[PDB]
């Protein structure tokens, strides 16, 4: 009919334009829709191809717009999102890719804000590993081939670490623990040598931030909290004793209840 | 461009075969029950009436945990046993929505009726026995099995002010893990759980549900824990061994040691 | 037949006439009230009571 594309028109136009109250009101609209679907296929299709566009165009504002859009799609307790999820997951994870092709500086933290999007990933999989069990295996193999190799930029490694971080506890316990020390040596090579790849320098710096201030609590459970310098010896120096210091902070946060 | 409509993994034939499987799991006739059990345990190459089957089997486990019905429990747990012995259908990938249903069957509140908690102890026995059958295959990898279930039952045993069904299921699951497991665990828990015994025994004013429950639980776990220290210690000085086991084990520990000496004399 | 032969699954008939058009019309009502709420809080708004 008509109102289909009317609704589609103004909610896409509010999705693109930066009218900030209308922005957030469209988001609460999508979050509070009884029976908004059948617009969902065109909706997601728009999300996918606009993602590809803004990959080519590198407009971070549209990226966080689309991510909030996906967040809103997620928060319908009516939207059986299932059959269409295969369009979102590229549109999610490609946002966890791109080839560092924005301007540098603040975008790093915006890369961190794309890790907000990585939160969505877990907020996908909790509701959608229900498969002939496919989804978690898929994404984790993807992050694995991301995480292991060299010829891997800091966008890629950073966001892969972020997605595994949002996957949670034993992902970090089993998967990040092994080549923790080797990638720490990768950053130690990024450390202490050349200077003027400061994209890569501050990239690896807030990589270290991800590693420490996401990977502390699993060792806080596992490794008992004596022996800070030995834990540095047990986990390649650099994370210690800020590993143990953040572990003391996490034990304090646990005992705060 | 509207795609062709889907087709399931099933056939109509084998999903009706699956419906026969399910309603024989309901089945009152024990011939139909055993037929189902053999059909589970010896249909290799089935593999494709796998997880969907087991998945809302586990969902039915949760819903009937809410419904608190022992018959559905025993049917599902013998069903999982027959699932465990069908040798081709490898468990690995599909493990991780099954084992928590087993442990939810272990933990607590299987309360159809308060005079009828009796069968639930045997349910927990059978369940921990199933866990023992699980644990010998999967902890080579990631140690969800041994480390997580042991620390689960560890901190579960630490959990004070919980119903003794939790205590029984925990200690029974640790008992099923093996000789050296109990050798580690009930070395301090010998006299610490004896302190729990004589907190229960010669304890409250009146709660005879909990009294009779915890009492037979402590008796069961006492003489079931007994072959460890029987294999560990020689059966001398039962008066000293009761002092070595906080008294309440004596002489039921000594009677079980006499039974163990009789079992050795049977050899 | 439970091992040897197989079958085919179409699995979605859903042809309940009055129920179908109930679904469609209810969904139309949904999109009505959705766009109403959207441009309601979007544009120039005047009320019926005070501050609705």
């Amino acid at each position: 009919s008509v109102e289909q594309q009317l609704y589609y028109k103004e909610i896409t136009e509010a999705c693109v334009g930066s009218c900030e109250a209308k922005r957030a009101e469209a988001l609460q609209s999508i979050a509070t829709d009884p029976g908004l679907y059948q617009m969902l296929p065109r909706f997601s299709t728009f999300i996918s191809e606009g993602v590809r566009v803004n990959v080519v165009q590198n407009n971070l504002a549209l990226l966080i717009y689309l991510m909030r859009m996906v967040k809103a799609l997620m928060d319908n307790p009516t939207l059986y999102l299932e059959k269409y999820v295969h369009e979102l997951i590229p549109a999610v994870m490609t946002c966890i890719v791109s080839r560092q092709l924005c301007l540098r500086p603040d975008v790093d933290n915006h890369w961190a804000l794309r890790d907000f999007a990585a939160r969505l990933v877990a907020q996908i999989c909790k509701h959608f590993s229900t498969t002939t069990n496919n989804i978690q295996s898929r994404i984790t193999k993807t992050f694995t081939k991301s995480w292991v190799d060299e010829k891997t930029p800091w966008t890629t490694r950073y966001g892969s670490i972020a997605g595994l971080a949002e996957l949670g506890h034993d992902v970090i316990k089993t998967l990040i623990l092994p080549r923790l020390q080797q990638e720490g040596e990768r950053i130690r090579s990024v450390l202490d040598g050349p200077v003027l790849s400061n994209i890569d320098r501050i990239g690896a710096d807030h990589v270290q931030s991800l590693l420490l201030k996401h990977c502390a609590p699993v060792l806080a459970k596992l490794r008992p909290p004596p022996d800070n310098q030995d834990a540095y010896r047990a986990e390649f120096g650099s994370l210690g004793p800020l590993l143990c210091s953040q572990v003391v902070k996490a034990r304090a946060q646990a005992a705060l209840q | 461009x509207x795609x062709x409509x889907x087709x399931x993994x099933x056939s109509v034939e084998q999903q009706l075969y699956y419906k026969e499987i399910t309603e024989a799991c309901v089945g009152s006739c024990e011939a139909k029950r055993a037929e189902a059990l053999q059909s589970i345990a010896t249909d290799p190459g089935l593999y494709q009436m796998l997880p969907r089957f087991s998945t809302f089997i586990s969902e039915g486990v949760r819903v009937n945990v809410v419904q608190n019905n022992l018959a559905l429990l025993i049917y599902l747990m013998r069903m999982v046993k027959a699932l465990m012995d069908n040798p081709t259908l490898y468990l690995e990938k599909y493990v991780h929505e099954l084992i928590p249903a087993v442990m939810t069957c272990i933990v607590s509140r299987q309360l159809c009726l308060r005079p009828d908690v009796d069968n639930h102890w045997a349910l927990r026995d059978f369940a921990a026995r199933l866990v023992a059958q699980i644990c010998k295959h999967f902890s080579t990898t990631t140690n969800n099995i041994q480390s997580r279930i042991t620390k689960t039952f560890t901190k579960s045993w630490v959990d004070e002010k919980t119903p003794w069904t939790t205590r029984y299921g925990s200690i029974a699951g640790l008992a099923e893990l093996g000789h050296d497991v109990i050798k580690t665990l009930i070395l301090p828990r010998l006299q610490q759980e004896g302190e729990r015994i004589r907190s229960v025994l010669d304890g409250p004013v009146l709660s005879n549900i909990d009294r009779i429950g915890a009492d037979h639980v402590q008796s069961l776990l006492l003489k079931h824990c007994a072959p460890v220290l029987a294999k560990l210690r020689p059966p001398p000085d039962n008066q000293d061994a009761y002092r070595a086991e906080f008294g309440s084990l004596g002489p039921l520990l000594c009677s079980q040691v006499v039974k163990a000496r009789a079992q050795a004399a049977l050899q | 037949x439970x091992x040897x032969x197989x079958x085919x699954x179409x699995x979605x008939x859903x042809x309940x006439y009055q129920v179908l058009r109930e679904k469609a019309a209810s969904q139309r009502r949904d999109v009505e009230r959705a766009l109403t709420r959207f441009m309601a809080k979007t544009g120039e708004t005047q009320s019926l009571f005070k501050d609705d």
